[PDB]
């Protein structure tokens, strides 16, 4: 339910990754794919290797959709209405990936930002992520 | 499951750095104030009415010390993990209740937490050994649950 | 999300059950705390038989609650929010525990009502028992 | 997991009954409809436009067929559980790559068919007894995921 510190310590610490997006979304979907290899069936089309142009790109696209959700955090889902549809009706992506998804982030953002990320950042940081993820799986519920 | 040479060799290069008590504390704090119906098995610990009362509380630091020792035991045993947890299994299981989704969301909490002490030590493919350790770890303790 | 069907089915399955709140919630918790013993733990106060009357006069203020969330569908949260404080903060009850009791509800609309439960209403109802899951857990995240 | 010889009598008294194809049928088609991103693993039924066509896709009746065959091949071997699922475990979970977790979803509809077949004479004891089947055969497909 997002309390007002919570979009506050969002805020915090996407302002420290607010200016590395790309080498920030590109290796989060590298230890994505590396800890949890099932997920790579979802780029069937794209080249996985370590730095592939194709993961960096997206990797840029995947956190400035974050960035724009941190931004209109009063309505998510409205923000990101479009995505919704793209990974739930088109794409159908399993709503375990999503916690896959977000775990990776976590731990980008603790080896880079380990201070910006206190237990209590780390519990507003999460309930953030669940958010998204529930927006992007809301046309299967 | 089979370990590689390699993803043991991931495993005790970096267990050997852990600090034991301050990972196992940092790790137990979490698990309580990110996922807070988890306060429920630790009633006997006293207060943990907030996360800076929840941080230092002595008995969340001690028992924190004791989680990561067990995961240790793992560490030395890989191969005779099932013996290991079985006592642990039972206690979880039969005596507290647990559900074994909670196993999971403590190991991938220990994740984030030797990443933010390792920073870039902590690869991607060591990320990867560590999370299948947690969840072998995850997986002996729900055992019992049969 | 709940659309305007799901809605009006969640509705429709609520007018056969709204006659038998109490056979229905006492049914739905005698079938928890039988597939789900580990729930048992959350009633240590209570006399937990076939039968008991504390499980018949609970299980009817059970279903008082879903009826309450079915007429005012629209804010679920706003309608519950002091049984939200009481389950996350009091009781702290684990999330997987709501899971336990919406699928033993299931269960008995399909013993008792099984037309009613289409496989379209079926996905209504869960979405439905899904809102309300999260609204009872929501000062958790 | 021990099975009490009531328990066994429980899951082979109901299952004489059953009308595997129309079962099976019913509880895949409740599947894909009830949780959507399941339609992804069966691109090659054809058609799962609309829960209308889901439900009269004739290769979603004839699979349901097959996913309620082998609840029955469990039914008659309690005990060789694994062997009668190992091979099921690597097309699952080295082949199509399904999450556990929706080997879960599928036996709690699976209950919910019975239940809706069965009415009354599926007890709370009966319930008990079909949830823990569902659970060990969940269990014994997860299994090639280590
Ligand atoms: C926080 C969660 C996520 C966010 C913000 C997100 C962000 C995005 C964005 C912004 C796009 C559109 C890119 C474009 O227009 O080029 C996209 C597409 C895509 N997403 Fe997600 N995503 C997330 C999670 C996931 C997960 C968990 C998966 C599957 C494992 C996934 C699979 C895909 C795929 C396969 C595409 C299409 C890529 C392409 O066609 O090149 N997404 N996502
Ligand atoms: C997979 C990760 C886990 C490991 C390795 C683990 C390990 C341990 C160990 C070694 C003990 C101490 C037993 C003794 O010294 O006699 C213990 C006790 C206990 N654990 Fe865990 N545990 C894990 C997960 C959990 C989770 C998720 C919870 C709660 C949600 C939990 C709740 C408890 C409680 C309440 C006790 C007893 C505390 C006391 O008696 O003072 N455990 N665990
Ligand atoms: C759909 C989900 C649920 C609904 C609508 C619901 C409804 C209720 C209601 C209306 C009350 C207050 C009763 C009163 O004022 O006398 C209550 C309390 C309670 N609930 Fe829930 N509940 C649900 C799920 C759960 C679950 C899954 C658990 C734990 C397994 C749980 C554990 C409790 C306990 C222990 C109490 C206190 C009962 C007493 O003190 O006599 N509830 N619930
Ligand atoms: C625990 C419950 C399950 C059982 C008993 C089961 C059983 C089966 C069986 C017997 C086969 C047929 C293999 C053959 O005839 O060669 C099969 C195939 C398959 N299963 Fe499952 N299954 C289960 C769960 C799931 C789930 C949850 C999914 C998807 C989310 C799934 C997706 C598939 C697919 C895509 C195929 C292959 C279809 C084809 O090749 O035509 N299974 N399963």
């Amino acid at each position: 339910v997002l309390s007002a510190a919570d979009k506050t310590n969002v805020k915090g610490v996407f302002s420290k990754i607010s200016g590395h997006a790309e080498e920030y979304g590109a290796e989060t979907l590298e230890r994505m794919f590396t800890a949890y290899p099932q997920t790579k069936t979802y780029f069937p089309h794209f080249d996985l290797q370590h730095g592939s142009a194709q993961i960096k790109a997206h990797g840029k696209k995947v956190v400035a959709a974050l960035v724009e959700a941190v931004n209109h955090i009063d309505d998510i889902a409205g923000a990101l209405s479009k995505l919704s549809d793209l990974h739930a009706q088109k794409l159908r992506v399993d709503p375990v990936n999503f916690k896959f998804l977000g775990h990776c982030f976590l731990v980008v953002v603790a080896i880079h930002h380990p201070s910006a990320l206190t237990a209590e950042v780390h519990a507003s940081l999460d309930k953030f992520l669940c958010a998204v993820g529930t927006v992007l799986t809301a046309k299967y519920r | 499951v089979h370990w590689s040479a390699e993803e043991k060799q991931l495993i005790t290069g970096l267990w050997g750095k852990v600090n034991v008590a301050d990972c196992g504390a940092e790790a137990l704090a979490r698990l309580l104030i990110v996922y807070p119906w988890t306060q429920r098995f630790f009633s006997s610990f006293g207060n943990l009415s907030s996360p800076t009362a929840i941080l230092g509380n002595p008995m969340v630091r001690a028992h924190g010390k004791k989680v990561l020792t067990s995961f240790g035991d793992a560490v030395k045993n890989l191969d005779n993990i099932k013996n290991t947890f079985a006592q642990l299994s039972e206690l979880h299981c039969d005596k507290l209740h647990v559900d074994p989704e909670n196993f999971r969301l403590l190991g991938d909490i220990l994740i984030i937490v030797l990443a933010a002490h390792f920073a870039k030590e902590f690869t991607p493919d060591c990320q990867a050994a560590w999370q299948k350790l947690v969840r072998v770890v995850a997986h002996a303790l729900a055992r019992k649950y049969h």
